[PDB]
């Protein structure tokens, strides 16, 4: 704002507002599942055992 | 025939010879349980992977 009256009385009025905003969200979800199953032998009793 | 299979068969034969069909059938079912239904005459040795 600038106001000059009678070419003698001067006035100035400078007003500034400034807002800055920042947001960051970061999500990580790692899931891991390992499953090993070995079956080597099948052992049975002889039918003629005691 | 193997020794054990022959022995089980002889036991069933003797039980039948004793005119006792009750434990004869029980002994036969035991034979089925111990030696299964079929006899494998041919296999294919090998391996597989998926």
């Amino acid at each position: 704002t600038e106001l000059a009256l009678f070419s003698r009385v001067n006035g100035k009025f400078s007003t500034e507002f400034q807002r800055m905003k920042t947001l960051q969200v970061k999500d990580q979800a790692v899931t891991t599942r390992v499953q090993v199953r070995n079956r080597i032998y099948t052992v049975k009793t002889t039918p003629t055992s005691e | 025939l193997s020794l054990g299979f022959t022995k089980a068969l002889m036991d069933i034969c003797d039980q039948l010879e004793k005119n006792q069909t009750k434990m004869a059938t029980y002994l036969a079912e035991l034979l089925i349980l111990n030696y299964g239904t079929h006899v494998i005459t041919s296999v294919d040795a090998g391996a597989a992977l998926v």
